[PDB]
RNA sequence: GAGACUCAAAUAUAUUAAAUAGAUAUCUUCAGGAUUAUGGUGCUGAAGCUUAUGUAUAUGUAAGUGGAGCCGUACCUGUUGGUUUGUCCCAUUAUAAGGACACUAGCUUCUUAAAUGGACAAAUUGCGUCUAGCAAUAAUGAGAUUGAGCAAUAACAGGUCUGUGAUGCCCUUAGAUGUCCUGGGCUGCACGCGCGCUACAAUGAAAGUAUCAACGUGUAUUUCCUAGACCGAGAGGUCCGGGUAAACCGCUGAACCACUUUCAUGCUUGGGAUUGUGAACUGAAACUGUUCACGAUGAACUUGGAAUUCCCAGUAAGUGUGAGUCAUUAACUCGCAUUGAUUACGUCCCUGCCCUUUGUACACACC
């Protein structure tokens, strides 16, 4: 009588096929919304951010720059139809597909403008799990914006290619382009 | 006419007004009215009615062209809070 | 004679209103015309929003003003000398007193 | 400045070859079938209608903003 | 189950069905001009989607009942947001106050609403009992689209 | 359906019929955006469509309107000018002539000396509008 | 070839800016062995932390 | 009645969930109510809990609680 | 999150302690209700702050000589 | 001083009431639907529709059209009136009230404020000199609860004589620098700056449609908030009604927002400058402009360098509203709700400031 379903989705057989990225990409193993809508109070401790659903995060995620902001109801149609896309263009659960994209977008290192005495040389800086996630998702989600901006192409549209192209890692993807010059700096400063 | 008629009436034990003994200054102080004598003497005074604290400021310039400021303070006194 | 009469009284303090309501309910209650007491109202807080500078220049703190005033009912129905005395006793500090015919 | 102010009209040449087009389009949807030259975002959505009228598109999603159809699969 | 469409309040199927249903009794008299008609101060153009005043009407009349007396002032209020007054400010400023009020006036020839004491329009003659037949019959159509549904599979 | 028609001419502008029938009218002095609502509608153009479509029939009867639009219905308000004040003829102003009454409506105010009159002259803003901070580019 | 490598003792604060948590991995592969690397942002006790480079091991510049 | 379309309306998905464990005090048992409780206060979404979070009051040479105007210099 | 208890806490709570530490327990309930009837705290919030110290001075004591 | 304190924002109506706001149940009232069930008329011709006429578009009648439903009730959903110990028979003009009955035919979950209780970092466990404390957890409405107010000693040639008929001195005062009446500037633009507002789009604009508020505020010797009726595209014009307000405008059912179209990145349907125009409103009087709509004209702007402000939770940001000033005048300012993040939960690196430590020939004090 218990459990069932996001909007008509499957929550049960949703594996995050990468650890570390378990449970700091929090699908739904017991926690079975329908909605991603949520009061969604995970502000005030560090690692509440950890409970709530790699869904509800792409809709908080997706409404910035400043006109844009704060119309969670906007957000949550567009990630619902991001989701059918998704299960249109590869076939599968949208769920799995969007866990994957954020997996292979997460960023290895980084350096820190440490202030060594004229020349300011960086040094390098391997990267906490708990910034992998989130990062992925807001690349994912700047890659959505570029292309759907002077695009006719919708948003949803636009998010379901950011998200296919991350999931079978075609890259493409601005996410990786980006962040794959970040770990490079990393790679040359030590 | 007499829809409004004004009582006279004692204020209690006198001393602790603040009021009173500021209207007190300023008769002493036209009289002329030596400083030490004055501000220590109201400030003893109205501790001596019993008053918890009291502080008398004088900001104002004696003789000399420049504004000074002393507070002479003898109490327990808040200051702050409701 | 039961003339049915409302009694309006709006004043300040806290404390001092209660106690003015207080009596006049229980005089009433005593003397059963069995009232309908005490209707409490909500208390208007009336505000004013000023900086706290004459003469504007300094780093802007507004001080801000309230005031709450305090409304209350009490129904009797008497007639004569009841109405008059339970009005004019429980008066002195800083109570309106209004009196309806109905 | 790359202009591109392409064609309203339906343009019955591009009609036909809008109908062979549309199956591998995946994402087939107003926007993807001007992206194929012959922009229309609106009267391609007219076009969708007219598609759904039994034969190529599965709507799942009817949106206003995002109108996702597909070529009728595998 | 019985019936139940809401009982005077619009939604969304409602609102557009009732409307239809005003285009096709055609009694509703359309001031002249309404496809010039802005509805607004707020709005710069008026209906791209021309057909607005069927829509309008059913909106309004829908609207009414439930405050019991909904004119002209109250109207403005409600419908029409959110002003765009030129180059300062974004701001809400009033709809047009004559374009919302004809169409109540039009319903009023339409018959589809009473006098009331206390209020101008309290419509629990004739103007309820159109609206609350058409929208029982909206259901009932809904029902009628899902009966039709359950054996396609598709 | 079909194609064509791409740069159409009513009276002395061009027209781009790339754009759907009143937006395009924007490059007509007189005819921007919100007349299309009175024009086409009471001329009745399917008004889902482009100013590079529709007949040339149509086109006249589009011009008809906005030349003479008290005897279409469009009340006086509606008008570019109500009143003049010469002739105090009720007219929409089309195309060339807008910029020609504009030009003459300076020029009596020019002649009499005028604070209007002059303050289009030396130019800047005839509405009062403060240049302390703006009027300049 | 990736190893992953558990989040054992968060150890302090390294930075002029302060950005910086340095971090005592034991990895999940081969357990037995203790490395040191200094992670990005924040980290809590069994993060997992993926060593693209499975030894090498920074330290601290105060 | 009140605040607004989310606020209420999240609201009603509160004013239900808790309701039905009332009934089960007073008629029914602990043992509906406990089941219930679990359920509610693990998925959780505030079901049980009123929420406290409400509107700070906005601050002197701000129009925003702490969002300050202006430009110092330094 | 911060701060250890002021002086005006703190000082009455040493100050009954010493003499009323038969009738002080671990639990804070009755320390709150010890606190209004013994002393003479003129508001609540205060009141429930000062037999709160005196629970966790009391707590301490009990773990070995405080 | 900080604090503690107090106020406001969070929890129990358990306690006090209630012209509001409401669970919901009763009685009463009006409306629709047949999903289901039942009764009544009906292929012996039902509902519906149209026309004429009479009477006041409605109704009746006559005729035509029509071809199987139509009506009532249980039921369900919605509306209205009484129902916070009610109703009836009696009183009173209408309660209480008296007697009878429901013997609870509406209570307070919910508004408002009287009063209590509620958090103490309580329990435990890590950490710590195993101290003061800190961290985590569970219980909780809130985990030292969130935010203000209040504020010392002492310092500044900070700002203010234009709040003050508080004030020194001087000036002015029959020619006013007082004040008034009339008219103009503050509102002038080669040009530097600062707050903002509005944008650059398509997470959008255009257009229908879904529709959810709160804080404050409102005419007494007055001309306010104005519901509702008419005309007007709109400003407004025009007549009535409510309200000196837990009563009415008003649940200020406000904006962003929901949903469906149109359009397609093109200085474009983005943007709304300027412009000649343009009907009134306030005023005795409206010209570098008092203000305002519609009609029109239709700019930069296609994301802003060095710099630099503000910000850790209902905070930021978006977004409207009400109040003040006020005859007219809001891009202002103060509060308020709403939708609601991304991210630190670190540290003194930059900046600013205190404290120790030092030297000092400074001490009207490094102006």
């Amino acid at each position: 009588p218990e459990i069932k379903l996001f909007g008509r989705w499957s929550c049960d057989d949703v594996t995050v096929n990468d650890i570390s990225l378990q449970d700091y990409i929090s699908v739904k193993e017991k926690f079975a919304r329908y909605l991603p809508h949520s009061a969604g109070r995970y502000a005030a401790k560090r690692f509440r951010k950890a409970q709530c659903p790699i869904v509800e995060r792409l809709t908080c995620s997706l409404m910035m720059k400043g006109r844009n902001n704060g119309k969670k109801l906007m957000a949550c149609r567009i990630v619902k139809h991001s989701f059918e896309i998704i299960h249109l263009l590869t076939g599968e659960n949208p769920l799995q597909i969007l866990v994957s994209a954020i997996i292979n977008s997460g960023p290895r290192e980084d350096s820190t403008r440490i202030g060594r005495a004229g020349t300011v040389r960086r040094q390098a800086v391997d990267v906490s799990p708990l910034r992998r996630v989130n990062q992925a998702i807001w690349l994912l989600c700047t890659g959505a914006r570029e292309a759907a901006f002077r695009n006719i192409k919708t948003i949803a549209e636009c998010l379901a290619d950011e998200l296919i192209n991350a999931a079978k890692g075609s890259s493409n993807s601005y996410a990786i382009k980006k962040k794959d010059e970040l770990e490079r700096v990393a790679k040359s400063n030590r | 006419t007499g829809r409004i008629e004004l009582y006279a009436e004692k204020v209690a034990a006198r001393g602790l007004c603040a009021i009173a003994q500021a209207e007190s200054l300023r008769y002493k102080l036209t009289g002329g009215l030596a400083v030490r004598r004055a501000c220590y003497g109201v400030l003893r005074y109205i501790m001596e009615s019993g008053a918890k604290g009291c502080e008398v400021v004088v900001s104002g310039k004696l003789r000399g062209q420049r504004a000074k400021s002393m507070k002479f303070v003898d109490g327990l006194m808040i200051h702050s809070g409701d | 004679s039961v003339h049915r009469i409302r009694i309006t009284l709006t004043s300040r303090n806290v404390r001092s209103l209660e106690n003015v309501c207080r009596d006049l309910i229980n005089g009433a209650k005593n003397q059963n015309l069995r009232v309908k007491g005490p209707v409490r109202m909500p208390t208007k807080t009336l505000r004013i929003t000023t900086r706290k500078t004459p003469c504007g220049e300094g780093s802007k703190t507004w001080d801000r003003f309230q005031m709450r005033i305090h409304k209350r009912i009490i129904d009797l129905h008497s007639p004569s000398e009841i109405v008059k005395k339970i009005t004019s006793i429980n008066i002195e500090p800083g109570v309106e007193v209004e009196v309806t015919i109905a | 400045r790359d202009k591109l102010n392409n064609q309203v009209l339906f343009d019955k040449a591009t009609y036909e070859k809008l109908y062979k087009e549309v199956p591998a389009y995946k994402l087939i949807t107003p926007s993807v079938v001007s992206e194929r030259l012959k922009i229309r975002g609106s009267l391609a959505k007219r076009a969708l209608i007219e598609l759904r009228e039994k034969g190529l598109i599965k709507q799942v999603v009817q949106h206003h903003s995002q109108v996702i159809y597909t070529r009728a699969t595998k | 189950m019985p019936g139940v469409t809401v009982k005077d309040i619009d939604q969304h199927a409602v609102t557009k069905a009732v409307a239809v249903f005003l285009k096709k009794t055609g009694k509703l008299k359309v001031p002249d001009q309404m496809d010039i008609v802005k509805t607004a101060k707020f709005k710069e153009l008026a209906p791209y989607d021309p057909d607005w005043f069927y829509v309008r009407c059913a909106s309004i009349l829908r609207h009414l009942y439930h405050r019991s007396p909904a004119g002209v002032g109250s109207i403005t209020k409600i419908y029409g947001g959110r002003k765009r007054n030129g180059v300062h400010p974004s701001h809400f400023c009033r709809a047009a106050d004559g374009a919302a009020r004809k169409a109540l006036q039009a319903l009023e020839h339409a018959r589809l609403v009473e006098k009331h004491p206390d209020g101008g329009r309290k419509l629990s003659s004739i103007g309820q009992r159109d609206l609350d037949r058409i929208a029982n019959q909206i259901v009932f159509k809904q029902r009628d689209a899902a009966k039709q549904t359950g054996p396609i599979v598709i | 359906p079909e194609k064509f028609q791409h740069i159409l001419r009513i009276m002395n502008t061009n027209i781009d019929g790339k754009r759907k029938v009143g937006i395009a009218m924007t490059a007509i002095k007189g005819v921007g955006r919100r007349y299309s609502n009175i024009v086409l509608k009471k001329a009745d153009v399917d008004l889902t469509k482009r100013a590079g479509e529709c007949t040339e029939e149509e086109v006249d009867k589009v011009v008809t309107i906005i030349s003479n639009p008290l005897q279409y219905k469009v009340p006086n308000w509606f008008l570019n000018r109500q009143k003049d004040i010469i002739d105090g003829k009720y007219w929409q102003l089309t195309s060339s002539n807008l910029d020609s009454k504009l030009r003459d409506d300076l020029e009596r105010l020019k002649k009499i000396r005028s604070h209007r009159g002059l303050r289009h002259y030396w130019g800047l803003r005839v509405r009062g509008q403060h240049t302390k901070t703006t009027g300049r580019r | 070839p990736v190893v992953w490598a558990r989040v054992m003792k968060v150890l302090g604060r390294t930075g002029s800016q302060g950005q910086c948590t340095q971090v005592k991995v034991e990895f999940l592969g081969e357990q037995n062995r203790q490395i040191i690397r200094n992670v990005k942002g924040p980290v809590r006790e069994g993060d997992i932390l993926t060593l693209l480079e499975s030894e090498r091991e920074a330290r601290r510049l105060r | 009645s009140g605040g607004g379309h989310v606020a209420q309306i999240y609201a009603i998905r509160q004013a239900i969930s808790k309701a039905l464990v009332a009934f089960y005090q007073k008629y029914v048992d602990e043992a509906s109510k406990k089941e219930i409780k679990d359920i509610l206060v693990q998925y959780d979404r505030t079901l049980l809990v009123g929420d406290p979070r409400r509107c700070e009051p906005k601050k002197f040479g701000g129009p925003g609680a702490r969002a300050r105007y202006q430009k110092s210099y330094r | 999150m911060g701060r250890v208890r002021t002086k005006t806490v703190k000082k009455a709570a040493k100050v009954i302690i010493e003499k009323y530490y038969t009738r002080l327990t671990l639990d804070f309930h009755t320390n709150k209700r010890i606190c209004e009837e013994v002393a003479i705290i003129p508001t609540k919030p205060l009141r429930n702050k000062i037999a709160g110290y005196v629970t966790h001075l009391m707590g301490r004591l009990r773990h070995s000589q405080v």
